[PDB]
Order: structure tokens, then C-alpha cells, then sequence
RNA sequence: GACGACGUUGAUAGGCCGGGUGUGUAAGCGCAGCGAUGCGUUGAGCUAACCGGUACUAAUGAACCGUGAGGCUUAACCU
RNA sequence: CGAAGGUGUGCUGUGAGGCAUGCUGGAGGUAUCAGAAGUGCGAAUGCUGACAUAAGUAACGAUAAAGCGGGUGAAAAGCCCGCUCGCCGGAAGACCAAGGGUUCCUGUCCAACGUUAAUCGGGGCAGGGUGAGUCGACCCCUAAGGCGAGGCCGAAAGGCGU
RNA sequence: AGGACCGAACCGACUAAUGUCGAAAAAUUAGCGGAUGACUUGUGGCUGGGGGUGAAAGGCCAAUCAAACCGGGAGAUAGCU
RNA sequence: CCCGGCGAGGGGAGUGAAAAAGAACCUGAAACCGUGUACGUACAAGCAGUGGGAGCACGCUUAGGCGUGUGACUGCGUACC
RNA sequence: GGUUAAGCGACUAAGCGUACACGGUGGAUGCCCUGGCAGUCAGAGGCGAUGAAGGACGUGCUAAUCUGCGAUAAGCGUCGG
């Protein structure tokens, strides 16, 4: 549970290696609407596939 | 022509905006503003309400160009500290600093 | 716990009060030495 | 260590999970749209979908079965009166499933279910 | 996190019909009883994950990273 | 037409150091030779201020419980309403004394505080509200008990007491 | 009638757990001992550091007690780090 | 004036000698923290330096080679009080 | 020129190291004074029942606090400058 003699900076970078954010570029444009949402996902208007789904 | 916009003492921790505002460096800024929009975090909520504001900084004070337009640099640099006191047990306490960060957002066509 | 300090105004006015403190000599001189040493508040008061 | 099992435990006692199930399937129907995370709209449905399988071949004794599930009688009004035509073909599913988002809440996979039959 | 099965050239999941299984004679009517209840309907009814099928809904066109015949020298075979 | 200080740089002395100079800096510095000391820092589990590390780990404070729709709003699991669900019921209900002293309420705001966000708050800004011949005290009467006119007693204070 | 029995309140702390950088500088859940007495609680006083008080443990005297705490002797002294 | 939540914060403009003097305000070192460029680095172990040293990258002189950066690999080497 | 084999063989860098340029936090250094210590020199060496030292609560155009003052309350009369 205890530190006996600190770690560098060093061996605390490369414990961050591995933390960095998975990118979500995937968008996905409408098949007849031509807007863009994330994919399988719907917009701001309520569209998914060229459909006012949710009509919100 | 260069232009530079700054959110200071944003309410968070330099590591929390770092991770972020990793990805966006060197791209355009279209993209940028597509991997920001749905980064599902605290920090896309801060650098991108101010990642918005740097390109309103060249349509308005800079080049009105947007379209091929680019982001150079982007660092998140430390802030102060509200060093409160966070309560341990037995009798003892506890220093709390709650941390301060300050990002810059920097738009220019290289 | 049944911590030390059950607070009153009943029991803090008979012993720490102004005529209880200004009472005796040797009382008399700790409201001559809080004059001396500056403190607004001299014994308690409301 | 769950080979083979089912039905998601969501994190509370099961007389918690019964009830909410209840009170979502209540909800349901009552305004034909819920938005729910996503296991929970991914496990509405293996409860909801029951009640409008049991409720095509209309009875006297399964409206106390849809009572009895349900202990809401203004939702079994509109099972038994309404859902009895709007269903008499569609052999199996009735929900479909949208992917909406994330709660800006908490960061949960949110989502929404339906009826598949909607006009309003 | 990996490995695996599928993504409308679809049985990968949920639903659904049936079967299988488990619990036992559902409810509601009629009869016999002043009554609790017993009988008939009725080995009915209800049935988690099980098994066999059915695309009913959910598994989209893309977008994306990955390229554009693969260095130097010698030997052995192509002419 | 640039003092000290800071920050690099080329030179210089056996070392402690020195001298010239680029940038930053914006009003003071001090030769040569001598005089006096709060005169030279790595340690003392030294003091003080600041910043790392463990670590983005642990934990979020009772295992009464949620779920949905609408609205306000820039953004809503937490705020306001409605609809059910669940918990307390010689309490986790409602009044009072103690003790706290605006913490109650409307408008308004989210930097900070609330172990999160927050349009909400016992938070900040502003204004408002507490109305008694009978309720409690103050007031008339004593207990335990404290002072204590004369006095007794004691280096002095002061102790006991009618 | 009972320093009588059983058992809540009230009280006390026996056993185990948990906790022990605690939700807490002595607690929470499951039990446990009593419960008209030598009991329990509230409020207002009296006693005082070589002195109080004690069904006596050197226990308690504001989380500290084989002599409390503050200031003053006093920059005690230290053959010792 | 633009962007933002008629927030915070910030970029221009204007004052001013200067806003890398802006109310956290003269000067602004070090620890600690990032950005970029250049070099080394994923078969090598060990007080992390020093002696040697290829290549690469640069300021230059003067084109003969020094200066600075890094430093593969190698010889020794077990911190201070 | 092509073909099989054999030997040898960089650019890759998730990060990390070092140097420079860049700020970021930080508030040390130099400089500054209506702050304070030690004294030289005279003077005083007291205030107080024609109510003190030290305080409470009020007073203005006012919300607050400091200074002054006291139902005559940041002030009255009076003789002067």
C-alpha cells in the first residue's frame, strides 16, 4: 500500500501510454435526409435512415 | 494571419483536458469540431465551447476562411488551487486543493 | 458521544461573567490584564 | 459465472427489479414512448412483449393476468380495447428499438422504445 | 481488453407458434351442502435460461486506417 | 542612446570569484584603499511558504427504491407538477424547553460552498416577516447555595458568618 | 410484600462480527444483564492540585492524571544525542 | 464590436511610454507542468557519470577543419552526511 | 535485363531521454515608504465622585466597518488666529 522510494516522471508517463481517448470519427451521413449523426444513432431531428422517427 | 483564444481557470485538472485536446492536434478544424461534438466527457464540453470561439476570432478579427483552416498548437497549462480542507478520520484532516487549469486554443493556416 | 462541551448562558454567567470575574482581586486582574493586552471581547457578552 | 443464464440482474434486489418493470410497462403504453438506457430498454421488451402476445386472444380470465402482472387496470384498459385489432397480425416483435444517445446526465447509453405502429 | 458467431446473399439475439419440462385439477359458470367446502367442466391452466422452425423488430450505402510490384553485393540458372 | 536583479554567452584567475556582453528589466549602483559583522548552507524526523509523488488509484458517509411524461431552461438521473412504485408511523410525525441567532419567506444569481452536475439549496445580492391586561420570563415568595452592614478571626490579601 | 420473577422504554456494556489512513480519536448489525430499586434523568449549586473525590481501578477531575491546564521562574539543566 | 449561457473567459479596438504593465496588476528565479524543433530509443539490464567514439542534425569560417547539440557502442566505476 | 537462393541491411516510435526556443504555476531577489526597535534633548510624571482608564449602543444623504462625537451625537456657543 506504501511508496518506498518515488517513481520518475518517467514511469509515470509510461503508465500513461495507454489512457488516451478512443477517437469516435465514425460518422455516418443520412441515406435520404443528407444530414450526418453518429452511427446507428439518431440526430438532433428525430432522423434515422431518412425517417422522423421520434418527430422530437 | 494567426489568431489565439484562451479559456483561463477552467475547473478541472490538466490531465482531464490533455486527453482531449490530444487528438486535436494537428487537424483541421471541421473534423475537429466533428470529434468534439460527440467525445462523450467534461473537457469536449470546455475546450470545444472555446474551440468555437477561436475560429469566430479569425471570421471576425483574422481570416474569415474556415474551410481550410487549421489548428497548430493546443495546450492545457496548470492554474491555481483551491486549497480547501477535506475532513479525514480520527480526528485528523486533510488538504484538498481543488484544481484550476488554463487552455489555449490556437488557429492559424500553416 | 456525550462530548464534553453541553453549552447554557445559566451555567456561563455565574462563572465566567463580568461581576462574577469582577468580583474578587484575583479575579480583577485578569480584566485588568485583557485591558492591557488589547481584547475587544473582555469575558463573554451575549 | 453466468454460462448459459439470463435476464440481466441491473443492479437491484429482484422485488426492486419486478416492480420497476411493472412501473415502466405501466408507463409505457400509457404515452407509447419511454426513454430508458440501454439494458433496460434491451430488457423491456423480453418483459412488455408478453402482454400483447396475452392479450390477441381476448378472455374473461386473462385480464386478472394482465391484472395480476399489472395491477393497473387503466393500462389493461387500453390492452384488450385498442391493442386487440391494432395487433392481430404481427406474429411476434412490437418493439422497435432506437438508438437515441447519451445522457447528459451520467453518460448512459440512452435509447428509446416504441409500439411499432405509429401515426401520432 | 482479447478469441468466436453473424450484419437483410441474414436464424446472431429478443419476440412468436409448437413441443419438451416443472407445478398440480386455473379462473369463470352449474350442481351438492343452512355454512367452511366438495364434485363436474379439467392431468385443465400457467409455464425463467431448454429444443425445432418463422425474419415480426433490432443487427444500413457508406466513412475510415491500410497503397500504387518491394534496397545493396555475390553465386547458381535464364540468353 | 538603459542601475540592480533575472536569463544565456565569450573571455580570466591555482580556487573562493572576476570582467565584458545579447535579451528581459525600468531607477538606482559604486572604483582604489581601509573600518565594523544579522558575513557565505544540503542535511539537524529544523521552521515557513509553495509544488511533486502514491494516482487519475481510494472513496463519495448506513444495502428506505426507483421508474415515466410534461415544463422552465443554453445544457436535466438530482430542481417544480402530475402519475405509480418503496420506506418511517411511542418515528425518519407534529409541538416546546435548552442551545443556535435570520438558519423562515418572495425576486434573482451559480465564481466559490453542497464529497458530483445543478435552472435547485439551511450558499451569496436585495427586500420582508416575529403584532399578547390572560402564553414564558421580568415581577411578589423561599430551598441547595453565594455574597455579606455591625462583628469575630487572620502576616497582607483574605477566610467564616448574623 | 419483594434491593422477587418475564420483558419493552430508560440504562449498562458480555460475546462475535465489522471498522480500526474508521460513517465514529470507541462506533454500527446479531444477539446479552437488569428494568419500583443501593436505580434512572433533567435543571441549579458545593468541594480543588499534594489538594478534591472515589461500592478502591492509582480510577476521575473538559479525549491528556503515580499529581491536570495557562502564565511565570526560565533561554532551568543535560558529562547526552 | 464578434464568440459565449443578456456567465466566466478571450480575441480586436481605444488610452497609455509599455497591457510578453489589466485589477490574481512593478521586478517574476527554482521545484513542478506542458508545446515545438533536433538527436538517441522497443535483445538491453545495474549510483546513471567520466575516457574513448561512428553517424546524423546545425552556427560558421573559409572551403582545412574547429564550435555547439545528441551521443550507438566501449573501458573503468557500489550516492551524500 | 529477368529468376530461385544466400549474406548483410535504414527509414516505423504508443511513449520515454537530453539541449534550445515558448510560456504555465509560483511570489524568491533588487528597489520603495506615512511601520517599528534603540536613544540624544528638554517637558510632563497622572487620569478619578462639579463620575476615569477600558467597553456597549447609537449619530450622517447612507448599507456596512474604521475616525470623531454623544437624544445639542463627523457636531453648539465663545473670544482669536
Amino acid at each position: 500500500a506504501v511508496q518506498q522510494n518515488k517513481p520518475t516522471r518517467s514511469k509515470r508517463g509510461m503508465r500513461r501510454s495507454h489512457d488516451a481517448l478512443t477517437a469516435v470519427t465514425s460518422l455516418s451521413v443520412d441515406k435520404t435526409s443528407g444530414e450526418k449523426h453518429l452511427r446507428h444513432h439518431i440526430t438532433a431531428d428525430g432522423y434515422y435512415r431518412g425517417r422522423k422517427v421520434i418527430a422530437k | 494571419m494567426e489568431t489565439i483564444a484562451k479559456h483561463r481557470h477552467a475547473r478541472s485538472s490538466a490531465q482531464k483536458v490533455r486527453l482531449v485536446a490530444d487528438l486535436i492536434r494537428g487537424k483541421k478544424v471541421s473534423q475537429a469540431l466533428d470529434i468534439l461534438t460527440y467525445t462523450n466527457k467534461k473537457a469536449a464540453v470546455l475546450v470545444k465551447k472555446v474551440l468555437e470561439s477561436a475560429i469566430a476570432n479569425a471570421e471576425h478579427n483574422d481570416g474569415a476562411d474556415i474551410d481550410d483552416l487549421k489548428v497548430t498548437k493546443i495546450f492545457v497549462d496548470e492554474g491555481p488551487s483551491m486549497k480547501r480542507i477535506m475532513p479525514r478520520a480520527k480526528g485528523r484532516a486533510d488538504r484538498i486543493l481543488k484544481r484550476t487549469s488554463h487552455i489555449t486554443v490556437v488557429v492559424s493556416d500553416r | 458521544m456525550k462530548r464534553t462541551f453541553q453549552p447554557s448562558v445559566l451555567k456561563r454567567n455565574r462563572s465566567h461573567g463580568f461581576r462574577a470575574r469582577m468580583a474578587t482581586k484575583n479575579g480583577r486582574q485578569v480584566l485588568a490584564r485583557r485591558r492591557a493586552k488589547g481584547r475587544a471581547r473582555l469575558t463573554v457578552s451575549k | 459465472m453466468r454460462h448459459r443464464k439470463s435476464g440481466r440482474q441491473l443492479n437491484r434486489n429482484s422485488s426492486h427489479r419486478q416492480a420497476m418493470f411493472r412501473n415502466m410497462a405501466g408507463s409505457l403504453v400509457r404515452h407509447e414512448i419511454i426513454k430508458t438506457t440501454l439494458p433496460k430498454a434491451k430488457e423491456l421488451r423480453r418483459v412488455v412483449e408478453p402482454l400483447i402476445t396475452l392479450a390477441k386472444t381476448d378472455s374473461v380470465a386473462n385480464r386478472r393476468l394482465a391484472f395480476a402482472r399489472t395491477r393497473d387496470n387503466e393500462i389493461v384498459a387500453k390492452l384488450f380495447n385498442e391493442l386487440g385489432p391494432r395487433f392481430a397480425s404481427r406474429a411476434g416483435g412490437y418493439t422497435r428499438i432506437l438508438k437515441c444517445g447519451f445522457r447528459a446526465g451520467d453518460n448512459a447509453p440512452m435509447a428509446y422504445i416504441e409500439l411499432v405502429d405509429r401515426s401520432e
